[PDB]
């Protein structure tokens, strides 16, 4: 039975900065970030890369929604960099390479935090990060499996 | 607290284009206070390890600056998989694509080469011959079914029609791959789950086990390249996933390589997809690898084996759905065999290699269009009906069993269950008659027919009629599995494997079935039986000590195969209340369900309950006990009294047991009909080789349905 790091109510920028550094749950636990159904940049107002936190807490702020989604530091970094590396001009792109080099610099600031833990035992369906109960024929916030 | 990040200045030669919009009045005096939101803009507040001494920077970018066959979907938008990566724990709690230290995946023989793009030892699935029709799965007659090895169905409209699909690796450590899926194959039990996803030009395969880390293989067109995504240490260029070098049509990638053999198996697995295009060549090697399993792990999981087995089956489904599209047709005999052997292998893999119990095995094949499948299954149901009425052939009734097996439905198993029981009965009469049940056509029939009489136990909760029918089939197959048949079945299998090259000459387990694998005999791997199997063996070039070890391993395969929890559970009478004392639970060596109410059990130790007999004249080191179990906590020791015979003596229903001083049980024959009762009342006529006489010094017992066991003096054979 499995868990989520729910979104945070965030009407103002301080509603986010207030939030303390996420502690990492036990190896016991099967948790997952609650991220947006889809990543739309015309719908993201601020990106909080708080790499001073032991867990690289990154927050995605959607102001209209008044939610801040805490997401996978590393895959967000990787993905967002990629999206910036796309050619899609010269000002447009020079700005982009700028923001790129500055993100990449801070990420490498923390490249020693990436896990070395080998992926653990048990059945998978359909994600290592989902639950690992074996289902057969005779068949920090909760989301009991179906 | 006080936040005062270093916004840049339009002048900055570097981060200058990232200065905040004039609108904001972001002066050094204002930047606390927050109030960083600007509609047309997205800001990024970066902070590093040295916070607060380094207050981190606040960057500004206008939102607008952010806005054929097998393709990687890269980035966060508009990648459908993005969300699933962002939710993952990848690199937070696991490393699903660890640093490879010279980890190497050598090219392999049989591995597709520029010369043979299908495989060196490939034997391609042939095309429907010139000007052969391709019927729909609706006008399917019993005549079609008989000439089925030469009846072609057109794949278009039967096969799942390809449609776009995004594959997310479970590792969340690779970019989502966009494909045209051709369906998939998935199977597992209460202790393992394997899931293959097929796409044109691609396969996605996850093997998982309860007590072992997973394995992942991703097969793609040879010119594609999959990076490991999200590891910050690959900032310059992303770290391409480990894997074998690229073949002629496919390049294979792997996640979660390591522990010696785990790596080995995984090399074999990454090798499988490029080796053949014939779903059969995989099946064959699967059934062969299953007979080679080491006896040592017992009923525990064997991760090495299971990976190899699961990869073979997933790979065969890949060759099958591929071959189909290829010449746009499926031979009806191949459809049926693929569905049958899929079902058969998935069970042998889960039971023998994943450590599971048959009552939990499942298998969802979905290469077919769903609507066409329902139609096919409905028609097949009807032909199962027809066959049992119209046709008389043994070939036909065995096709009817195998069809029920593929349907795996109660209705199906219903029509054919009486037929199967009646056949089993007929073979016992052939064997009591003196004949051997060795013709491949016969074994294949015996295979599915026992499968059929067993099916209700695996689905849970059988009827009184269903239990009775299977109990008799078990008394029979146990009788069919004498010591002699056992030794023989070792010689036949050894000879069968010898003949196979896994291409021109395949190895289908069902065609080499023996009663032994569907008996209630679990003593087949004991000392006395290995000797039998060896003295009736053909000399080879293997050291004596090894051929003996190879034998014990196959002995063990057949006993493990035959051992179904659900049946033992059902034919060993337990009491209605708890029995005082520590249960001395001895696992039955032989189980004889002699009446619906009661059973005899053969063990190496007295049980604490039941009428218990201790066989006499048997080597003290390897003793034999026969216990009569009923729903009761009571036990009595009893001596085995001697008796002679001599029109109805009341022998019918009783069971004839021959055993040696060596402590070996030679035959557990069911006294079936009256003819068999008279064949017994005469004695052992000299020069009349019944199944009731042996040339081996041994003692003869008769076990009555009512709990009494006697000593048939006349059938003893002294030295
Ligand atoms: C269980 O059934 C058998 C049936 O043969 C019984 O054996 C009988 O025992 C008597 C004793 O004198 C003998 O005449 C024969 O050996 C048997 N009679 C018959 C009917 O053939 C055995 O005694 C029965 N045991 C129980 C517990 O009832
Ligand atoms: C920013 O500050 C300047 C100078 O004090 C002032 O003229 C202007 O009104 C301010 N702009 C906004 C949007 O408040
Ligand atoms: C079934 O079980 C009961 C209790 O064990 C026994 O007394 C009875 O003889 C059995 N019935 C038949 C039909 O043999
Ligand atoms: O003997 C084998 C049986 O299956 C066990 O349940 C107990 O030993 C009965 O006493």
């Amino acid at each position: 039975t499995e868990y989520v790091l729910r979104s945070v109510i965030a009407k103002e920028v301080g509603d986010i900065l207030r939030v303390p550094c996420m502690r990492t749950p036990a190896d016991d636990v099967s948790w997952r970030y609650e991220a947006p159904s889809v990543i739309d940049y015309a719908r993201i107002d601020g990106i909080f890369l708080r790499y001073h936190c032991p867990g690289l807490d990154t927050f995605l702020w959607d102001r209209h929604a008044q939610r801040a989604y805490l997401v996978n530091p590393f895959l967000f970094a990787a993905g967002f960099l990629e999206d910036l590396s796309h050619s899609v001009d010269t000002q447009e792109t020079t700005t982009r390479r700028a923001l790129y080099k500055e993100i990449r610099d801070a990420l490498g600031s923390r490249k020693q935090a990436v896990s070395h833990a080998p992926v653990r035992a048990g059945c998978v369906n359909f994600d290592y990060s989902r639950t690992r109960r074996c289902v057969g024929r005779r068949d920090p916030v909760l989301a009991l499996s179906n | 607290r006080l936040w005062l990040p270093n916004t840049p200045d339009a002048s900055d030669p570097q981060r200058g284009r990232l200065a905040p919009p004039g609108e904001l009045n972001l002066t050094t005096a204002s930047v606390p206070m927050l109030r960083w939101y600007a509609e047309r803009f997205c800001f990024v507040l970066v902070t590093t390890a040295e916070f607060p001494r380094d207050p981190g920077q606040l960057l500004y970018i206008p939102k607008t600056y952010l806005l054929a066959e097998v393709t990687q979907l890269k980035g966060l938008s508009h990648n459908p998989g993005a969300s699933a990566l962002l939710r993952s724990r990848a690199w937070v709690t696991f490393a699903a694509a660890p640093d490879r230290e010279g980890l190497t995946f050598p090219r392999g023989d049989d591995g597709a080469t520029e010369r043979h793009p299908d495989g060196r030892r490939n034997a391609p699935p042939p095309g429907p011959p010139a000007g052969t029709p391709r019927h729909p799965t609706t006008n399917l007659s019993i005549a079609h079914l008989h000439n089925a090895s030469v009846t072609w169905l057109a794949a278009r409209g039967l096969l799942r029609t390809p449609g776009r699909y995004v594959y997310l690796s479970p590792s969340a450590s690779t970019w989502p791959v966009g494909v045209w899926t051709t369906g998939g194959l998935a199977f597992g039990c209460d202790a393992a789950l394997v899931r293959a996803r097929y796409g044109k030009g691609f396969m996605g395969l996850v093997i998982s086990m309860r007590d072992s880390p997973p394995a992942e293989i991703i097969v793609v067109p040879a010119d594609k390249t999959l990076a490991r995504v999200g590891n910050p240490t690959d900032e310059n260029a992303p770290a391409v996933l480990p894997g074998p070098p690229a073949g002629p049509r496919y390049r294979v990638f792997v996640l979660g390589a390591p522990n010696g053999s785990a790596l080995d198996a995984l090399r074999r697995v990454a090798g499988y997809p490029e080796e053949s295009t014939n779903y059969a060549q995989y099946m064959s090697r699967a059934y062969a690898e299953f007979l080679g399993e080491d006896p040592g792990s017992g009923t525990d999981a064997r991760p090495s084996l299971f990976w190899r087995l699961a990869g073979l089956l997933a790979s065969s489904g890949f060759a099958f759905v591929n071959a189909a599209h290829a010449h746009d047709a499926i031979r009806l005999s191949d459809l049926l065999g693929f569905l049958a052997h899929s079902r058969v292998l998935a069970g042998l893999a889960a039971r023998g290699a994943a450590g599971c119990a048959a009552d939990s095995v499942f298998l969802n094949v979905s290469v077919l269009d769903p609507a066409a499948r329902l139609r096919l299954e409905a028609r097949l149901g009807h032909l199962v009906a027809a066959i049992l009425e119209r046709e008389q052939s043994l070939v036909a009734h065995a096709l009817g069993y195998q069809l029920a097996f593929v349907l795996d439905s109660p209705a199906a198993y219903g029509a054919v269950a009486p037929s199967a029981a009646r056949l089993i009965d007929a073979l016992y009469a052939e064997f009591l008659g003196g004949r051997a049940l060795t013709a491949p056509m016969v074994r294949r029939a015996l295979f599915y027919a026992t499968a059929v009489l067993r099916a209700p136990f695996l689905a849970g909760a059988p009827s009184a009629e269903q239990r009775e029918r299977a109990r008799r089939g078990l008394l029979i197959t146990t009788a069919l599995c004498t010591s002699d048949v056992a030794a023989a079945t070792h010689a036949d299998l050894r000879a069968a494997l010898a003949r196979t090259d896994h291409q021109k000459n395949l190895f289908w387990l069902p065609d080499h079935f023996s009663p032994c694998a569907a008996s209630l005999r679990f003593d087949l791997a004991e000392g006395g039986f290995i000797l039998d199997a060896l003295a009736m063996a053909t000399r080879s070039d293997i050291p004596a000590d090894v051929m003996a070890q190879q034998t014990r391993g196959v002995a063990s395969v057949l006993t493990r195969w035959a051992h179904y929890n659900a049946l033992i559970r059902a034919f060993v009478p337990e009491a209605t209340h708890q029995c005082s004392g520590p249960s001395h639970n001895a696992e039955p060596r032989i189980l004889v369900p002699i009446t619906h109410n009661a059973s005899y059990v053969v063990t190496h130790t007295p049980l604490p309950r039941g009428i218990g007999y201790k066989l006499t004249g048997v080597d003290v080191r390897r003793p034999l006990f026969i216990t009569y179990l009923t729903a009761t906590c009571e036990g009595h020791a009893r001596e085995i009294e001697p008796k002679r015979l001599v029109r109805d003596l009341g022998l019918v229903g009783a069971v004839f047991l021959r055993y040696t001083p060596a402590g070996e049980v030679m035959s557990v024959l069911l006294v079936d009909t009256d003819a068999t009762q008279q064949q017994l009342a005469q004695g052992p006529v000299a020069g009349t080789p019944n199944v009731f006489s042996s040339d081996v010094p041994s003692v003869a017992l008769l076990l009555f349905p009512n709990g009494t066991v006697i000593h048939l003096l006349a059938f003893d054979t002294l030295p």
